[PDB]
RNA sequence: GAACAAUAGUAAGCACAAUCAUAGCACAUAAAAACGUUAGGUCAAGGUGUAGCUUAUGGGUUGGAAAGAAAUGGGCUACAUUUUCUACAUAAGAAUAUCCACCACACGAAAGUUUUUAUGAAACUAAAAACCAAAGGAGGAUUUAGCAGUAAAUCAAGAA
């Protein structure tokens, strides 16, 4: 959201750069790594973005030329879906809170189905267990 | 009631050619096309020209061979030449038939500026498909 | 028995419905008694045999490719959508449709459930690994297409009895329902222009 | 009707096909099913082998749907079930062990029970006699009654909410109020029942 | 004889419009251009509005060629809808047929 | 956008023979006007009609030379003959109104 | 002018039916649908009978054809929350006729006013902006359509 394109407009209807914004201009200085004693942990996003396609999760696509070039050497940590153990643990956590109220959700069947429909993606699994 | 190009049922005595006994919805199903030329195909040109030419040929032939025309004309167009093919009643002496063949072919050749062939098929009486 | 048409062809004569009926009833009376040899031969001119009745499918021969074992193919068609699905028996559960994950390509729950139907039906839900090519139609039509194709591909891996089960669940039949043509003088292929009485 | 009358409806149930060996008449029956060389309609997109799908929830989903939006109506249903769920989880933790034994947290059972309570017993049909239209008490088929319930629910939680208020909110409210029999829907059911008693004499005009 | 006086009018129109096409084009070049000064363009304006009124193409009508009908024409055969049907239904239009689907 | 890109583009146009110097949207029409065949010049336009004079004249003459036979014109004739006989004809020019 | 356990009916023909089309079946749809009925519609598609005009009821040129007291048909867009805006495919952020003291203000502008643009010899024609934001808060008697890939909603292309 720092180096991207901005939706907000002047009364001229003319769009404004993210540079033009005081909050962004200053929040840019905080990421430049000029200083000592600190650590900047960042997250590149889709869900809230602007002008980015829905299927783009990759850092250089979301950040663009400006973003990735002005972002310097950084550590690219990848966040993936639940593995079998993570998944089974989350399901068990829901059962412990008795948040799965469907009679057949206590079977192995129910687990195979939730695993398939959610592709054991955490947000998707939460959505599927919310109305269940 | 659709009336187009139909020969209505009479008291049951009416002689009817194979052509006349088939209503327009049978074209390309049972009876075929009285003309053939490239013009109506997808990517092709000068349909209009060939249509007018056609109309004039039917009229012309009908007037040049009075009373002896059996069925409607057949017009085949191939690589710049038109072969007209006709069903003719035997009325005239072959003198008059050859006179008119030559006269026509030359006349139309000079009119439409392309080689014109004329093919006469001779018939005792109107071929009868139905009733009668 | 012969049809009336056949009998009518065998006597070189027109017949009536009650005629045909009479005759057939008589042959019935005949066959219901002790059958002589010349009698059996007699009534058997009036026999025809109805051709093969079996609806059993034609199993795709399973296929072994480039040191890889056990992959089968199937092709679904639904409503302007075509789908070609290749399934590997040797893999874990995942599905790649047009080179991407099936959770990405089919955002809607309903379509993922459609893709799930045949596997969940055969309890193969963890055991197979599939690649797909689907074109045309909308999202739901594509889900339907892949559904059918997947179903048809999984028939190589399963027992002949479960094939009959999938058919009886309506998994193996193409869905004939397709968009009707709009008709001139109407609005919607059924919907009519508003009709004013007076 | 792109299917000839020859085509039978499919049976989606997995349990039916998995455990055949204990039933004679049914073995004979589905033997006659497939062996009849019987054609089968292709299983519809809505219906699944899913262990999670309630045909009543799906019907309701459909009756809620405007235009062609399943996505939107399935959204609103999903959200409503989640909302009833969380409303009851709220009512559970602010309660005491007795009421923690009493209160129902399964949104499905709540949906069902709330519909069973809201379905009318008896009904009214207009009958013309001597140039007058009398309203007459008529016994109703099961399907007609379930329909009347669902339709009344949706009609109310479409119509009577304040425009600021979202659908899954109002619907979860009315589901829970009809669970306990105090909902306006139930008042409608009673208006019918009372109109049916007021006219009970006219029950003679019914010829069927 | 053209089938109708109107058709005659139209023939004339197409002739004139063919004749002055070059003048009209050359002038409307000037007229449609931002690069030249307005003073040239006003003179050029009177220039093209000087030209005979029946030389301008918008005054042309595509008419049925046999029957002279002013509308209900199909451009490809230059034929009235009625005459078109009359030819096609006797099957004198090659490759044309009723449509079932 | 750069100066490099613009120099490149100018070179591309000059090479392929498209418009060199920058023009308005409104002026490009001029190029269009000379790129095309002006509407009144297309054979679909000035040649639209068959010449009806040539068809009518030629087939009339060929009727009088007794080659072509026109039943329509014959019908018209015989009707007209029978009409002048019955006494209703076409008035010689100038005669009808005042007389 | 039939009775099938048959009592006076045979009948060719045309319709129906069958086939053909919608690229495999099937189903559906399309197409087809006689004889007649309504002196139904059209002399202005063209052609024509009868009767009419002929220095005109014919042929040309130039310019005009307005308009809304009122009534009404069919559509379009709406009246919003299953909504409106922006991003974007379907997990987002915001707006939300009411807040409150005070404006301001939700949904609805397809209408008008100004400025542009396209086409054209000619702009009155169509389109895009900016301003403007009205009636409309789901409609009386009475009414139309639809049996499934239909109704409903959404998108696109073509003919001239
Ligand atoms: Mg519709
Ligand atoms: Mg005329
Ligand atoms: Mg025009
Ligand atoms: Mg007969
Ligand atoms: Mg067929
Ligand atoms: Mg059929
Ligand atoms: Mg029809
Ligand atoms: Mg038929
Ligand atoms: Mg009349
Ligand atoms: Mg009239
Ligand atoms: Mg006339
Ligand atoms: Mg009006
Ligand atoms: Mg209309
Ligand atoms: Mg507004
Ligand atoms: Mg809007
Ligand atoms: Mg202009």
């Amino acid at each position: 959201a720092l180096w991207g394109r901005t939706t907000l407009k002047r009364e001229d209807k003319s769009p404004i750069a993210p540079e033009e914004l005081a909050l962004i201009h200053n929040l840019r200085k905080m990421v430049k790594n000029d200083w000592q004693g600190g650590a900047i942990v960042l997250t590149v996003s889709q869900t809230g973005s602007l002008f980015k396609p829905r299927n783009a999760y990759l850092p250089q696509e979301l950040l663009g030329k400006e973003g990735f070039d002005a972002l310097d050497p950084f550590i690219p940590i990848l966040v993936s879906n639940y593995n079998p153990k993570e998944f089974e643990s989350c399901i068990q956590y829901y059962l412990e809170n008795n948040w799965l109220q469907h009679e057949k959700a206590h079977t192995e069947e129910g687990k195979k189905e939730l695993l398939f429909l959610s592709n054991r993606n955490p947000g998707q699994l939460e959505r599927l267990c919310a109305y269940l | 009631k659709n009336r187009a190009a139909r020969v209505r049922v009479s008291k049951g005595d009416k002689p009817v050619t194979y052509e006349e006994a088939h209503a327009p919805h049978y074209i390309a199903h049972r009876k075929g096309w009285l003309s053939l030329h490239t013009g109506n195909l997808d990517g092709e040109d000068h349909a209009a020209e060939r249509t007018v030419e056609d109309v004039f040929l039917r009229k012309f032939m009908l007037g040049t061979f009075p009373g002896c025309l059996a069925d409607q004309l057949v017009l085949k167009r191939r690589a710049n030449q038109l072969e007209i093919c006709a069903l003719v009643l035997r009325q005239l002496p072959p003198h008059k038939f050859y006179f008119l063949v030559g006269y026509s072919e030359t006349l139309l050749s000079h009119f439409y500026k392309c080689p014109v062939h004329l093919h006469l098929q001779t018939v005792p009486s109107k071929v009868v498909y139905k009733y009668i | 028995w012969l049809i009336k048409e056949e009998l009518e062809e065998m006597l070189v004569e027109k017949l009536s419905d009650q005629d045909y009926a009479q005759f057939i009833r008589l042959l019935e009376r005949l066959s219901a008694l002790p059958c002589g040899a010349t009698e059996e031969d007699f009534v058997n001119r009036f026999r025809r045999s109805i051709p093969i009745q079996s609806k059993k499918q034609l199993i795709e021969p399973l296929q072994y490719d480039e040191q890889g074992m056990a992959f089968s193919r199937g092709e679904g068609k639904r409503k302007t959508a075509k789908a070609e699905v290749v399934v590997y028996g040797q893999g874990s559960g995942r599905i790649d449709v047009n080179g991407v994950d099936y959770l990405l390509y089919f955002p809607v729950t309903q379509d993922r459930e459609q893709l799930m139907f045949p596997l969940h039906f055969l309890d193969r839900l963890g055991k197979h690994d599939m690649t797909c090519a689907v074109s045309g139609g909308g999202r739901s039509a594509q889900a339907g297409a892949v559904r059918l194709a997947m179903a048809r591909a999984l028939c190589s891996f399963v027992t002949e009895d479960e094939v009959e089960w999938m058919r009886q669940a309506g998994l193996l039949t193409a869905d004939p329902r397709v968009r009707e043509r709009k008709k001139p003088g109407q609005e919607g292929a059924r919907r009519k222009f508003t009709w004013k009485k007076r | 009707s792109r299917y000839g009358p020859e085509y039978k409806d499919p049976q989606i149930d997995k349990e039916y096909y998995r455990k055949p060996l204990a039933e004679q008449t049914e073995e004979e029956k589905y033997e006659r099913d497939f062996k009849k060389t019987q054609l089968i309609k292709a299983a519809p997109a809505t219906k699944t082998s899913s262990v999670f799908e309630d045909p009543v929830i799906s019907k309701f989903t459909n009756m809620m749907m405007k235009g062609g939006n399943k996505v939107l109506a399935r959204s609103l249903m999903t959200q409503t079930l989640e909302a009833v769920k969380r409303k009851q989880f709220a009512k559970y933790h602010a309660a005491s062990a007795e009421e923690q034994a009493t209160i129902e947290r399964n949104p499905y059972t709540i949906f069902h029970q709330a519909l069973k309570n809201c379905e009318p017993v008896i009904g009214l049909v207009p009958i013309l006699k001597g140039g007058h239209f009398y309203q007459v008490p008529v016994p109703l088929a099961d399907r007609r009654r379930r329909f009347l319930a669902m339709k009344w629910m949706i009609a109310e939680c479409r119509e009577k909410k304040h425009r600021r208020v979202l659908m899954p909110e109002k619907l979860s409210q009315e589901l829970l109020e009809a669970f306990h029999n105090q909902g306006p829907v139930i008042k409608r059911k009673h208006d019918m029942h009372k109109m049916a008693e007021a006219n009970r004499a006219l029950a003679h005009y019914r010829w069927w | 004889y053209y089938v109708d006086w109107k058709m005659l009018r139209d023939v004339k129109r197409r002739k004139m419009a063919y004749e002055y096409a070059d003048e009209r084009l050359r002038i409307n070049s000037l007229r449609k251009n931002t690069i030249l000064p307005k003073d040239l363009q006003e003179v050029a304006d009177e220039e093209i509005a000087s030209l005979p009124r029946d030389s301008c193409p918008v005054r042309i009508r595509n008419r049925c060629v046999m029957t002279s009908r002013p509308r209900g024409v199909k451009r490809r055969w230059r034929l009235s809808r009625i005459v078109f049907r009359h030819l096609a239904d006797h099957g004198q239009l090659s490759g044309v047929q009723r449509a079932m689907w | 956008l750069s100066e490099y890109a613009v120099r490149m583009s100018r070179l591309s146009a000059r090479l392929f023979g498209e418009v060199a110097r920058p023009t308005d949207s409104k002026s490009m029409k001029v190029v269009k006007l000379f790129s095309e065949q002006p509407l009144a010049k297309r054979k679909e336009t000035y040649d639209w009609y068959p010449n009806h004079n040539t068809y009518f004249a030629l087939m009339g003459t060929l009727r009088f030379l007794g080659l072509y036979r026109d039943e329509h014109q014959d019908f018209r004739d015989e009707q007209l003959r029978l009409k002048k006989l019955r006494g209703k004809g076409k008035p010689r020019k100038g005669e009808g109104k005042r007389a």
